[PDB]
């Protein structure tokens, strides 16, 4: 649109699709804040020449309430105005940024809580009597195998990321914990032989060390995350 | 064609970030291998567990190696990694056919399958540690 | 005691469940893709199962039978727990 | 709603060809079919075997419909490969069953 | 594929007394084949006409499905008669790696 006025004051306004590109750090995927923006600025014309400046800067910028992500949602959008600095000159800029976050319950569901159960259920072996030997190595090795492909498909569903991520972390923990319940059981098999007392001992002492143990990690994973 | 031009020419170094495909591929590798061993610390009488286990670390080998691969391009010679995933291959592989051939030989005389695990217990792990001292030393 | 019977149909379960995977995978984590490995999950699990039973087999001979007879009764209460568990979120 | 207007029309025809989906579908349903009538000529006494047999078929039959069905554009009727894959896949149910009376 | 016709001939030496092993294998490498097929149609690039290499999968394919049928033969006919098979056997061990190379030969023949 061109829109005069007869103090002279033109209006020029445009209809723009932009794909722009902001810089996202993924190393607290999936609970993390992004912080993309928009940069807008002179080009031909140094600061002694034009001066760009938001109109009326609490509606500079609306509709923004309206905008719903599939996947984010828009927190808050800050306003600024900057003057940088090239190797031609000083050019004017201003700037907009919103945050974004993501739906955490979206994902919850569907990546954490399988490796969660799993992680239980290696726990039931320690109920079992130290007698029967078959319904603990299969449950071993079955939360084991378990975790395993969790852990290899949900690598592979989740985007092409090449730099370390925290649901990483987190699959590491939990495999660690049932991988040495296993060589704990494996060890407790060893020195049953040689004798029962140290066995039985170092079964139930596991059998109260454990649940502290991960009750523990997840309320200082959650903690520092959240 | 022409005549003669006037070229200016920059080169932008880079250089790949190594951090991620140790935690990717290798690590992983790395460790079914090792984890490969208890095959042979088991009974050799349990055929149907030790075919799980093989089943289970072929599986994992070849679901591995089809994403390594597709990350990266399709060249005629064969990548630095092409060889780590061939020796993680050649072992399994290698541990598979001398299940195949001990689960023939311990019927006739059970020392000859008693004499074959007392001595690949020492001899694979060892040539895989050999093989990565060989392999990482170089490169870097 | 059908040695060869048992471990034919796990790897065949196995091969058809790789299968039906690399297909789905080709046509965030989206619902569909969870499902589809539960089902390799369990059907893993069920020949490792097998393959403990025949390890353990010469020790207790008694506790094989007790084996069968939970995971007979416990293999389907699991699957329709996790039916409910799934399709209750889905709606 | 403007007027009359003139209109040249030109129709080219065309025609599948089916030899590619001979040797991709077809064939290996009529060779799973066939293996699983095979199961009748074994011993009836050999229980685990005979099990084992039908149920692979099934597997196998599973397998070939999941593959052939991909390719096929979406729809909302049924097209005619699906009714010959639902018969080549109900007849080896025919025979399990068959074989679970005997 | 070469290595499951292999494996499929590796089910001959078997004695026929232990029926139930050699059924386990012969279903085991249809099966096998099968998925191993339909896994090599997704990577390959997706023409829709007749190529070299799925002739070669099918002829594959034939190949353990008549050494299945073969062995059902043999199970079905050896009660009646023990030299029948007896011969069978040692006939078949030499005359499907035989077949097999020289189809073998003509392929790599005519597309090369
Ligand atoms: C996304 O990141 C950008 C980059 O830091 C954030 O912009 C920053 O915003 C703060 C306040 O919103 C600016 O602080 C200001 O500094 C001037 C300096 O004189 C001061 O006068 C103001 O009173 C205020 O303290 C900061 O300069 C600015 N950074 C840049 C590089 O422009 C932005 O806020 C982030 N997004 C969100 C939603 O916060
Ligand atoms: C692992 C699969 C692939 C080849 C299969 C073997 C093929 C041949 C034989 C010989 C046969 O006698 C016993 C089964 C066995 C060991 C199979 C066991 C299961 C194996 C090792
Ligand atoms: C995976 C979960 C779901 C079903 C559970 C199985 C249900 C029945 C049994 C038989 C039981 O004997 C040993 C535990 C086990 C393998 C459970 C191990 C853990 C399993 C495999
Ligand atoms: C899946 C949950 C629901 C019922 C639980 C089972 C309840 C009873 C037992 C018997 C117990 O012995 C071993 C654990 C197990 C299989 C539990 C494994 C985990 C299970 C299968
Ligand atoms: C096996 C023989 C008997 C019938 C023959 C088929 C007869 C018809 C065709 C369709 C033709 O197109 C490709 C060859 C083919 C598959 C032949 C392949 C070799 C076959 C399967
Ligand atoms: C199986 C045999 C019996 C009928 C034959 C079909 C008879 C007719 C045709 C149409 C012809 O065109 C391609 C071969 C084909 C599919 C033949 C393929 C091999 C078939 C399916
Ligand atoms: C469902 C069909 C397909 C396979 C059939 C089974 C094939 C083998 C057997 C073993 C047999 O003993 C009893 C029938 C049964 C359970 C059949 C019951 C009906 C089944 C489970
Ligand atoms: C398997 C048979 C059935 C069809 C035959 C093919 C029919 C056509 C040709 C093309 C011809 O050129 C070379 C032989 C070949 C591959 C034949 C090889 C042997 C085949 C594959
Ligand atoms: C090639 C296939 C198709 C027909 C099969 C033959 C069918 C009949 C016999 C006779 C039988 O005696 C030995 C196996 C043999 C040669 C088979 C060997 C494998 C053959 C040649
Ligand atoms: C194992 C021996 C017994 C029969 C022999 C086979 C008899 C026939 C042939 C076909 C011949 O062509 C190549 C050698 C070979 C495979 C022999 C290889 C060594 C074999 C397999």
């Amino acid at each position: 649109m061109i829109r005069l006025h007869p103090d002279g004051t033109v209006l020029y306004g445009l209809r723009i699709t932009t794909t722009a590109a902001c810089m996202m750090d993924l190393r607290r995927y999936p609970l993390d804040e992004q912080n993309c923006t928009l940069e807008i600025e002179s080009y031909g014309y140094t600061t002694d020449d034009i001066e760009f400046y938001w109109r009326g800067d609490d509606n500079a910028v609306t509709g923004v309430t309206k905008i719903e992500l599939p996947q984010f949602s828009i927190v808050d959008y800050k306003l600024i105005t900057k003057k940088v600095v090239f190797s031609t000159g000083s050019y004017p800029r201003l700037s907009l940024s919103f945050k974004l976050k993501r739906n955490i319950g979206y994902f919850i569901l569907q990546t954490y809580m399988p490796s969660i159960l799993i992680t239980i259920l290696s726990w039931v072996s320690f109920w079992i009597n130290y007698d029967a030997s078959a319904a603990r190595v299969a449950l071993g090795i079955t939360t084991v195998l378990t975790m395993t492909t969790i852990n290899t498909h949900l690598r592979e569903t989740l985007p092409k990321i090449p730099y370390v991520k925290a649901i990483d972390m987190y699959l590491m923990g939990c495999f660690v914990f049932v991988f040495m319940a296993l060589l704990e059981y494996a060890l407790v098999n060893y020195i049953f032989f040689s004798q029962p007392a140290r066995a039985a001992a170092i079964d139930r002492w596991s059998r109260i060390f454990f649940p502290v143990v991960f009750s523990f990690f997840n309320i200082v994973y959650w903690l520092y995350y959240v | 064609s022409t005549g003669e031009y006037v070229v200016m020419t920059t080169h932008f170094h880079l250089k790949r970030k190594i951090g991620y495909f140790v935690i990717q591929t290798y690590l992983p590798c790395i460790m079914t291998v090792i984890l490969s061993q208890v095959s042979f610390w088991l009974n050799r009488e349990s055929v149907p567990a030790r075919t799980v286990f093989g089943v289970t670390t072929v599986l994992t080998m070849t679901t591995l190696s089809i994403s390594a691969r597709n990350s990266l391009p399709k060249v005629a010679y064969a990548t630095a990694m092409d060889w780590f995933i061939a020796v993680c291959y050649a072992f399994v592989f290698s541990a598979l056919i001398e299940f195949a051939t001990v689960n023939y030989f311990t019927k006739s005389q059970p020392a000859r399958a008693a004499k074959i695990d007392r001595l690949s217990r020492i001899a694979f792990p060892l040539l895989f540690g050999i093989f990565n001292l060989v392999y990482w030393a170089t490169y870097l | 005691d059908a040695v060869p019977a048992r471990t034919s149909l796990g790897i065949t379960t196995v091969l058809t469940m790789t299968t039906l995977s690399t297909i789905a995978r080709k046509s965030y984590v989206t619902a569909m893709d969870l499902f589809v490995s539960v089902c390799f999950i369990f059907v893993f699990s069920a020949l490792v199962e097998y393959g403990t039973l025949h390890y353990f087999v010469s020790s207790q001979p008694a506790r094989a039978a007790k084996m069968d007879s939970y995971a007979r009764i416990f293999f389907p209460t699991a699957f329709c727990l996790f039916n409910l568990v799934y399709w209750v979120s889905y709606l």
